[PDB]
């Protein structure tokens, strides 16, 4: 029935303050209604503490959030290891003590930045935990993952390759979101050469909001969180796919607004939208939900997928017959009140593994190998300790992610 | 966390009244003081910085360790002054003695056990440490010599925790001290070791930028004393305020410093604009990115241009489009392809930080790395060989009860680190 | 001699590898370290003696009785203490290994 998430990190937290916020506009729950699904956590005690100061106070309960005074440090070294450890036993605990009242749960959606010591590091083992403890569960991971150029962290390649590396196995579907090219969204869509980080955590909320909160709301297609994985992934990795939403229009400017639901589908297939670095290449889709809320009518979602399919600029792989999920919510998508958003009557976010994230890997891959040869600032992670090691064999490992991906398309 | 604040030699503690005279600003601290405050939020991080004894009384956590009784005793008698627990003064009547020997070894040694035993209590107050803050000169006997010393315990005591640096180092044109190689070459011989993070102000720098970059006819020292108290703070207490993506002195160190060396900084302070005309208002983003960048207006000597960055660090502080920030930089990255450095493919850190300081809109504080500063290490070995030699002054040294060994092995360790330096570059 | 590249590889890293740090503990047990705390080692460790001091061993120096007997007990026996394992430790170890067993073992 009912999934849990779980925020880490700052940036996973700053998304938690936005997934939730976006969440308590949908329901019309105010400052002071019910409870909270979800926990914080974040080794870095200001970050947590803004959630703490700031605004949703009551909403959680401390017994939510968790802490630490210690040290976050932008290494996994000690976030998943050395500090890593301490916290993760209040963590789980909350997890297990927050499942067990739940009924049914499906599973947690866990948000985390790619990105960071805690978002990595920490956040690493505890998806490691849970594999083996929940199992059963569906464990979906949401991850914001490097900028291609932008990265913010001197570090930040180390960390990635670690978290992906670990988490592989463990997650049943993982989505990797990417901030600067969300920016792009923002510059060129919406127009804001402004926008702050909070402006983007508005953008993933609104995308997420699709995903867990309008989903599990009852709806003419009813889509589950487990078909996502099982529709969306081929295989046994651990498959990233790319998150997208047309309705991006600027709240301001412009008013065409009334963009009926063949353009608002079309939209998202240009590679400008994809809150994703990724601008498909090459890449072949293997596979896409598309989640819509708002007026649809399944026809006219059949007949514009139908278009969609034959272009064939947009080639799906051999493999895949077909691969779309129609999703339909009835419920409209719900535009924070002032700032930015347009507030279309009719939004769609879709979802896809496609093969084009193997040129993200790569790129990112290559990021890690050039500090790794001379090796950095691994003296940092060693002493942490973590080992050689970690790195490399880890390094192999998603090595072997860039074969998976490679191989899965451009053969037939 | 929690940070404590050393003060060591003259120039030492005359630095650090100035960075508590700021610190205490902006923090919002009067003199035995309390928290005036303007805002809410500067109350709550502060505790890095202070111990809360009174209610009223913050008092900040920092020890004064001086030779000279009378360059601590100004400090006391001076302005803020009074603020300071007695106890935080270390002190030693006997003679200040110039060398960098007389400090460490003779002088200084009986001293530090005294000086130890506050460090601890300091230390041991309360909340965890985040490590120390050192300011000294490369400099003298108490400024080098003892501080160099003092670290050393330092990092036996708490090897995890971190030490950043604050070094005169000495001014190339012409030096204020004729000693100048071999109190500077010693000292920095044992931070390369000892401190994870070191940051160097040269004082003529400071007149060059005070001088051109403000319009500042007479720069006096409280000037310059005033405008490195402004970098640091960026550094330290901005981070401890809230920030969109706000680093910490750990990602300060981890992302900062390739190779265990810990290596040395150059801050640059974002706003460097006269009184009085220069206001320009023109802060928006990019100005900011082209001040500090920018060849002069770097704290140190050195010229990034001669130059190449291992990292970059800036934590601005205010608030501004991450958006712009993270682009904006990027073309900067473009634009200087050369000197960055190819390996590492995100030179730059950046911090964000909301809050201003708090007169001023927006302003980044820069740190960090860059080979350029090898050529700065160069000048005090080599004035250290040509004094050395010769062994002009040494005997003071000697008759101190120092190394003829000592000396030459100081010299080369810095020597070759230079060395560590120039391999990056290339 | 021995680059510093090695040392302080060891020494900043805030909680070394545990067999690392045992292995360390067992050097410095070789050098008879009383403390069992690494503070003491740490500061040890950076120590204008230590760096030739280790280089060169004096024979006459070390002594017999107690440091012989721990050291040959087969720590080296150990599980998992010897050279193999603690070869993939370091590079650097690396050349000490061969040291363990070496003049040490000739004369006496
Ligand atoms: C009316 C008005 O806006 O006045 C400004 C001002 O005119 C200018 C010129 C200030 C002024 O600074 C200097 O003239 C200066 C003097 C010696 C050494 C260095 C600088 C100012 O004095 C400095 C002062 O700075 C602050 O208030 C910051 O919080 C700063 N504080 C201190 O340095 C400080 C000074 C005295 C006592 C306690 C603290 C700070 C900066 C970084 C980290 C922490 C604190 C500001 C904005 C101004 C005046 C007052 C004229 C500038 O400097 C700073 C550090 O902001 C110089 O270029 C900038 C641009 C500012 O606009
Ligand atoms: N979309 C989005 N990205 C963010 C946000 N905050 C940070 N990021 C990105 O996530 C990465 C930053 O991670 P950090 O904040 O350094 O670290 P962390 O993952 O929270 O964990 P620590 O390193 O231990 O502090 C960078 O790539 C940022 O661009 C946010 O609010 N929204
Ligand atoms: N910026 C700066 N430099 C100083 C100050 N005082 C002395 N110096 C510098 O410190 C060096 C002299 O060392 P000094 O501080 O007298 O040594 P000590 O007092 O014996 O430890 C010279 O290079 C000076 O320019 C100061 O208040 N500010
Ligand atoms: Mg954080």
């Amino acid at each position: 029935r009912e999934c849990i998430s779980i925020h880490v990190g700052q940036a996973g937290v700053q998304i938690g303050n936005a997934c939730w916020e976006l969440y308590c506009l949908e329901h019309g729950i105010q400052p002071d209604g019910h409870v909270p699904r979800a926990v914080f956590v974040d080794l870095e005690p200001t970050v947590i503490d803004e959630v703490r100061t700031g605004t949703y106070r009551q909403l959680f309960h401390p017994e939510q959030l968790i802490t630490g005074k210690e040290d976050a440090a932008n290494n996994y070294a000690r976030g998943h290891y050395t500090i890593g450890k301490e916290i993760i036993d209040l963590v789980l605990d909350r997890i297990r003590k927050l499942a067990d009242q739940c009924t049914g749960l499906q599973g947690f959606s866990v948000f985390h930045s790619f990105g960071g010591g805690t978002g990595s590091g920490f956040t690493s083992l505890l998806m490691e935990r849970l594999s083996v403890d929940y199992g059963k569960k569906s464990k979906l991971e949401f991850s914001i993952y490097p900028a291609p150029q932008v990265s913010t962290a001197v570090v930040e390649p180390y960390n990635s390759i670690l978290t992906t590396h670990t988490t592989l196995e463990h997650s049943d579907c993982a989505f990797m979101v990417d901030n600067e090219a969300i920016y792009d969204i923002c510059r060129r869509n919406l127009d804001i050469e402004r926008p702050t980080y909070t402006n983007l955590n508005r953008l993933i909320g609104q995308i997420v909001s699709s995903i867990t909160a309008s989903l599990r709301f009852d709806g003419a297609l009813n889509v589950d969180l487990t078909e996502f994985q099982t529709n969306l992934v081929p295989y046994p990795r651990g498959h990233f796919p790319l998150a997208t939403y047309a309705p991006v229009i600027s709240a301001e400017k412009a008013y065409h607004e009334q963009l009926s639901v063949a353009e608002i589908t079309n939209a998202c297939f240009e590679p400008a939208n994809q809150m994703v670095k990724c601008d498909p290449r090459h890449g072949k889709y293997m596979a896409c939900c598309l989640l819509y809320r708002g007026d649809v009518v399944p026809k006219d979602v059949n007949a514009a997928i139908a278009t969609i399919k034959t272009k064939r600029t947009i080639q799906f792989v051999d493999w895949c017959p077909t691969g779309f999920k129609v999703g339909i919510n009835y419920e409209p998508p719900t535009v924070v009140p002032g700032g930015d958003l347009a507030k279309v009557q009719r939004a769609v976010c879709m979802l896809s593994n496609t093969t084009a994230i193997a040129e993200a890997w790569a790129r990112l891959d290559h990021k890690f190998d050039l500090m790794y040869a001379k090796r950095a600032f691994v003296h940092w992670y060693v002493g942490e300790g973590m080992e050689e090691g970690e790195f490399s064999e880890a390094r192999e490992d998603m090595a072997a992610l860039e074969k998976d991906y490679e191989e899965v398309g451009v053969d037939s | 966390r929690e940070i404590v604040h050393i003060q060591a030699g003259q120039c030492g503690n005359q630095i650090g009244a100035k960075f508590w005279e700021v610190i205490s600003d902006e923090h919002g601290i009067d003199p035995t003081g309390s928290y005036h405050g303007d805002s809410d939020l500067q109350l709550e991080r502060i505790n890095v910085y202070y111990n809360e004894a009174a209610g009223n009384k913050y008092v900040p956590r920092a020890i004064l360790v001086d030779l000279e009784p009378g360059t601590m005793d100004s400090v006391r008698s001076g302005p803020f002054g009074q603020i300071f627990r007695p106890d935080n003064f270390v002190f030693g009547q006997s003679g200040a003695g110039n060398n960098w020997a007389k400090g460490h070894y003779t002088e200084g040694a009986e001293l530090v056990d005294s000086v130890l035993d506050v460090v601890r209590k300091e230390s041991e107050s309360c909340d965890c440490l985040q490590g120390f803050q050192l300011t000294h000169s490369l400099g003298g006997g108490t400024g080098s010599g003892m501080g160099t010393l003092l670290i050393s315990k330092i990092r036996e005591e708490y090897p995890d925790r971190i030490m950043n640096t604050f070094s005169v180092v000495p001014s190339p044109k012409v030096s204020d001290t004729v000693v100048e190689p071999y109190n500077a070459t010693l000292s920095v011989h044992q931070l390369v070791e000892n401190t994870d993070e070191t940051y160097c102000i040269d004082n003529e720098a400071l007149y060059d930028i005070c001088f051109r970059t403000l319009k500042l006819t007479t720069p006096t020292y409280g000037d310059l004393n005033h405008l490195v108290s402004a970098t640091m703070s960026g550094v330290t207490t901005c981070l401890r305020f809230p920030g969109q993506l706000n680093a910490d002195l750990r990602k300060l160190a981890v992302n900062m410093v390739p190779f265990p060396r810990l290596h040395f900084f150059m801050p640059g302070f974002a706003p460097l604009t006269s009184r009085g005309s220069q206001q320009y208002r023109a802060l928006t983003v990019p100005e900011l990115t082209q001040q500090m960048f920018d060849a002069k207006n770097m704290m140190a000597a050195c010229d990034p241009r001669h130059g190449r960055y291992l990292t970059v660090a800036a934590v601005f502080r205010g608030r501004m489009s991450m958006k712009e920030v993270d682009e904006q930089m990027l073309n900067v990255q473009n634009k200087n392809s050369s000197y960055f450095v190819e390996w590492i493919p995100n030179n730059v850190k950046t911090a964000v930080c909301d809050i201003p300081p708090r007169g001023l809109k927006m302003s980044a504080t820069f740190i960090g790395n860059s080979t350029a500063i090898q050529e700065l290490f160069k000048r005090i070995s080599e004035q250290f060989t040509a004094m050395f030699r010769r062994k002009a002054f040494l005997h003071w040294y000697t008759g101190e009860g120092m190394d003829e060994m000592e000396f030459t092995e100081a010299e080369s360790n810095m020597n070759d680190l230079v060395s560590e330096y120039q391999q990056y570059q290339d | 001699t021995i680059k510093k590249k090695h040392l302080d590889e060891i020494k900043s890293l805030p909680k070394p590898p545990t067999p690392v740090k045992l292995a360390m503990e067992a050097v410095c047990l070789m050098l008879g370290g009383k403390k069992l705390e690494w503070a003491d080692i740490r500061k040890k460790i950076m120590e204008p003696n230590f760096i030739t001091s280790i280089i060169n061993y004096d024979t006459k120096k070390m002594m017999t009785p107690k440091i012989r007997e721990a050291i040959t007990k087969g720590y080296l026996e150990d599980p998992g203490f010897d050279y193999e394992t603690v070869n993939r430790a370091s590079k650097a170890c690396g050349p000490l290994v061969k040291w363990a067993t070496a003049q040490t073992y000739y004369s006496e």
